[PDB]
RNA sequence: CUCUAACUAUAAAAAUCUCUCUUCUC
RNA sequence: GGUGAAAUUCUUGGAUUUAUUGAAGACUAACUACUGCGAAAGCAUUUGCCAAGGACGUUUUCAUUAAUCAAGAACGAAAGUUAGGGGAUCGAAGAUGAUCAGAUACCGUCGUAGUCUUAACCAUAAACUAUGCCGACUAGGGAUCGGGUGGUGUUUUUCUUAUGACCCACUCGGCACCUUACGAGAAAUCAAAGUCUUUGGGUUCUGGGGGGAGUAUGGUCGCAAGGCUGAAACUUAAAGGAAUUG
């Protein structure tokens, strides 16, 4: 039966869309069953924030992000921790999981 | 909404409505009596006009066609009819 | 909201007024209207651009408002009304417009989708003035007649 | 079983039996 | 839980009723601020009802 | 790991005796004209080293340049044409941005505008420029998208080739540098398209070359000192 | 300027043997190679922290000879078609480059992306496993 | 009755199973 | 290199990485969304040309010309087939190196046909919204796309204005969405799957337990692959749908 009513693929009027590759296991997924994740992270972690500071000329540096949206296949996504099984009655929930830290 | 007048609804939900949807269909066009600065005829136009009226004594324009209704020349002077 | 050929469900069109009789606010001759109308088409018009020539350069909001017949009816009455009606007119046009794109580029597919839809509104449209008796009832449409109505 | 792979055995079935038809028509 | 002195306050603490009025314009010098709709509302109703028009400056924040 | 199955199909020395160290000479264009050194192998008779740093291509940020931090995010490729001994002076060769500031301003929600253009300076030097802009949430926009039309977009790609095409035309690529670091161009093609769309975020990037006429001797060492 | 000679550390850390590889502004001049598989016996913690911890020490002690005493970091990852997320072992070789008395300007990535071309290893259904 | 910030990151191998199923009314 | 871990493989003829560049072919990242166009497949770099199309505006024109459709026709993903062109990547077959009791499977490295195209075929897909099309009515809440109306609205700046971009209200059309049952269902659920025992708006196609079987035969299309049409003999008391507790 319907365990979905947007079947999961999020298309609703569309027909085909341009399938999509996995970041772990290259799985040739289209791009809205392709469940995307943006890391945006610091090129070096709070862990060497301070010797960075401490060795680095140009006092005061930006110190510049590192940006990358992954693309997942479905598969890795839930065995990668990505994304997790749900009740029934919360799988009706769309919005993020209620903001990770204000 | 049970029990509603829909013989005589006011005329404010009136304006509210479409056009071909009111009890009696009727347009919400209009037609304008223009005056160019050129000459003294009063020109007869539509709100909706389709092309670029001219008066018949001057070659100049009086409205321009648009998407919807009709964009006036920047210095005419209308009279709603 | 039907689009015979298509997929569209619009209503997009005009409330014709409910008075039937002339506005009040006109002060033209119906004569002088039917010479306007017969004038504008001696040069050449259709009775849709007679129409909108009359809406917008001037007071008319319709024929049948102001001399009591429709722009086409006129037309016939002084022997204007041309050989071909318009609305097929155009529809030829366009028919004609689209197979010399075809046959100018082989591969375009979508067009000869629309030129096959164009034909089947032409066959139809010419159906309806053969049965009305408008067109003679040998008239049809093949190729080389339509670049010879239109030329 | 699989439909599709139920389908293929027929297939190769009707393979044998065209090469011999085509073999003695 | 509760008891006798517990409740006892709780209801004292909300018998509390103030004698300065809280309300009639005893603020603001006998004047209320409203905008155009309500003083048309007043209006409407057939009644004196002293006010103070002031736009509400329909941009609305951006939040 | 030491595993090699020395499929191979001591006379050591350290390479290190027979290098030296030249310095890179930036244009006057730029203030902070001391960029650097480059490690060389030491002149011999029969292979001169100064036909080996011609060709050279060396990448400095621009506010390495110029001081101030403003200039962070783009970058510069200057090219080793002309070596006057200890000492070496670089033409421009390229422009750039920092991968880290791009993929910071192309963000979601907001259509990015690509304009293209191979053009030829007021000299023979033909180059190619990318400027790339995005549409600008209004100051007042309610709504939380800020997409903009294709009419929109392709008027403003038509404005931004013109405006490029116009102040490349105009101008040599020393002028045209001098008039890159202050960035008057991306305030320019905003003021230009003001009307169309709001476009934050115009900026020149990846600022091309693709040709150069013969040498250009006097200039280039008129562009230096 | 106070005359610190400068170089681009430029480390490329794929998801196995990360490299640390130092050049001058040019980067047509190579020094101090030596990579994570240079100097672990695994042959697959060539990835691992420790690997280019130890890599970024023997190119700080070399460089440090060489003469140059600040560097540019230019991070890699793999790049291309693959998955090019930065390597676990980059991060601690620029921590250890780092570390070693050496200064630090100028961080970048330089990874290569593609716009989705040439595709990807895998086949339809990718790797299963 | 007033707000848009923090972040990562594992996949070794594991095939198969025989009986026999039995009422609910004051 | 690569991996769970290894090995096959390339390397002091100096590979892996390092800078400029050059060649080829494919692709069009990030922007990319419960967003758009199209009859369905499908469609994502820029610019020009070619024609086409939905929606809206219309006091324009014809006056039933219309809805659905046996026969007939046009397109029809991928794969595949003839030839000519190319030949980067990835990769049916194959070649191996591993894992295993076996592994000519999954992990890995090479690797033809193919992938990319110009003509000619093919007409099948979980070609799915598993919901035929046209038409009417029935319930509340926001948003979103295209168009159009009004604002004594706001920033824009070209002194003011005109645009544009927003803000508020309304309307038409579209992909959609939230709540609810007061309706429908065997329920999962549906704002249509409602207005159906209080049974009739028009109309086309399909099904009558499971298997045999979409098999044989006979036609017909195709170079071939195969497509369309398509039973019976016989066997069986179930097969199947949704949901509840373990
Ligand atoms: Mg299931
Ligand atoms: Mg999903
Ligand atoms: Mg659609
Ligand atoms: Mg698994
Ligand atoms: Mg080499
Ligand atoms: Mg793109
Ligand atoms: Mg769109
Ligand atoms: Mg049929
Ligand atoms: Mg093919
Ligand atoms: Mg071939
Ligand atoms: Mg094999
Ligand atoms: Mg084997
Ligand atoms: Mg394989
Ligand atoms: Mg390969
Ligand atoms: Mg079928
Ligand atoms: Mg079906
Ligand atoms: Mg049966
Ligand atoms: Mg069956
Ligand atoms: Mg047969
Ligand atoms: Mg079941
Ligand atoms: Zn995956
Ligand atoms: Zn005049």
């Amino acid at each position: 039966p319907k365990k979905r009513a947007s079947n999961g693929r999020n298309k609703k009027g569309r027909g085909h869309v341009k399938p999509v590759r996995c970041v772990n296991c290259s799985r040739s997924v289209p791009k809205d069953k392709a469940i995307k994740r943006m890391a945006i992270r610091n090129i070096v972690e709070a862990a060497a924030i301070r010797d960075l500071s401490e060795a680095s000329v140009y006092a005061e540096y930006a110190l510049p992000k590192t940006y990358n949206k992954l693309h997942y296949c479905i598969s890795c996504a839930i065995h990668a921790r990505i994304v997790r099984v749900r009740s029934r009655t919360d799988r009706r929930i769309r919005a993020p999981p209620q903001r990770p830290r204000f | 909404v049970l029990v509603q007048d829909l013989l005589h609804p006011t005329a404010a939900s009136e304006a509210r409505k479409h056009k071909l949807k009111t009890l009696v269909q009727s347009p919400r066009s209009h037609f304008l009596d223009v005056k160019c600065p050129g000459c003294l005829n009063i020109t007869t136009v539509f709100s909706h006009a389709q092309t670029a009226v001219t008066c018949e004594s001057c070659s100049t324009v009086l409205c321009t066609p648009t998407g919807g209704k009709a964009k006036l020349s920047e210095g005419t002077s209308f009279r709603r009819k | 909201m039907g689009r015979m050929h298509s997929k569209g469900k619009g209503m997009s069109s005009s409330a014709i007024p409910y008075s039937r009789n002339a506005p009040a606010w006109f002060k033209g001759s119906s004569d002088g209207v039917v010479e306007q109308i017969i004038k504008y088409a001696r040069k050449g018009l259709t009775p849709s651009q007679i129409g909108v020539l009359l809406r917008d350069a001037h007071g008319v909001t319709q024929a049948k408002v102001i001399t009591g017949n429709k722009i086409l009816r006129i037309l016939k009455s002084n022997g204007l009304a041309p050989e071909i009606p318009e609305d097929l007119y155009f529809l030829i046009k366009k028919a004609v417009s689209v197979r010399k794109h075809l046959e100018r580029n082989r591969k375009d597919k979508d067009a000869k989708f629309r030129l096959i839809l164009i034909e089947s509104r032409i066959h139809r449209l010419a159906r309806y003035y053969r049965t009305v008796s408008v067109l003679p009832p040998n008239w049809k449409y093949e190729s080389a007649t339509a670049s010879a109505l239109v030329n | 079983m699989r439909a599709k792979w139920r389908k293929k055995r027929t297939r190769r079935l009707k393979r044998k039996r065209r090469k011999v038809r085509a073999r003695s028509k | 839980i509760s008891f006798k002195l517990q409740e006892e306050e709780r209801e004292r603490k909300d018998q509390y009723v103030p004698d300065v009025s809280a309300l009639d314009l005893s603020h603001s010098n006998d004047v209320l601020n409203v905008d155009t709709q309500t003083a048309e509302l007043v209006n409407s109703l057939g009644l004196k009802l002293p006010l103070s028009v002031s736009s509400v400056s329909a941009v609305r924040d951006r939040r | 790991a030491v595993g090699k199955n020395k499929r191979l199909s001591k006379r050591v020395v350290d390479p290190f005796t027979r290098k030296e160290w030249y310095d890179i000479k930036a244009p006057s264009t730029f203030e902070n004209r001391n960029v650097g050194k480059t490690l060389v192998n030491k002149s011999v008779g029969l292979k001169n080293a100064s036909d080996s740093l011609k060709g050279r291509v060396v990448e400095v940020c621009l506010a390495d340049l110029q001081g101030s931090e403003d200039h962070s995010f783009r970058k510069v490729k200057l090219r080793v044409d002309e070596v006057q001994g200890k000492n070496l002076l670089t033409n421009f060769h390229g422009m750039d941005f920092t991968t880290d500031k791009l993929r910071s301003m192309v963000r979601k929600w907001q259509t990015l505008i690509e304009a293209n253009v191979t053009v030829k300076t007021s000299d023979d030097y033909v180059l190619r420029i990318f400027a790339i802009a995005f549409t600008r949430k209004q100051a007042n926009q309610v709504k939380r998208t800020s997409y903009a039309q294709s009419s929109h977009i392709r008027q403003i790609r038509k404005v931004i080739s013109e405006i490029l095409t116009r102040e490349v035309q105009n101008s040599t690529l020393a002028q045209l540098t001098s008039k890159l670091i202050p960035e008057v161009i991306n305030k320019e093609i905003e003021n230009a398209t003001k009307d169309i769309f709001p476009l934050q975020n115009v900026h020149i990037r990846k600022v091309k070359l693709l040709k150069q006429p013969k040498f250009d001797l006097g200039s280039l060492l008129s562009l230096h000192g | 300027d106070n005359s610190q000679v400068f170089g681009v550390a430029r480390i490329f850390a794929s998801f196995n043997d990360t490299f640390v590889h130092v050049t001058d502004l040019s980067g047509r001049e190579t020094i101090a190679r030596v990579t994570g598989g240079m100097k672990v016996k695994a042959d697959r913690d060539e990835s691992s922290p420790y690997a280019a911890m130890l890599a970024a020490q023997d190119v700080a002690a070399k460089c440090k000879e060489v003469g140059i005493t600040a560097v540019h970091i230019k991070i890699r990852a793999t790049g291309g078609t693959r998955s090019k997320t930065p390597g676990p072992g980059g991060q601690a070789a620029l921590r250890a480059l780092a570390r070693s008395g050496l200064r630090i300007g100028r961080i970048e990535d330089v990874t290569p992306v593609p716009s989705d071309s040439t595709r990807k290893k895998g086949g339809r259904r990718g790797r299963r496993l």
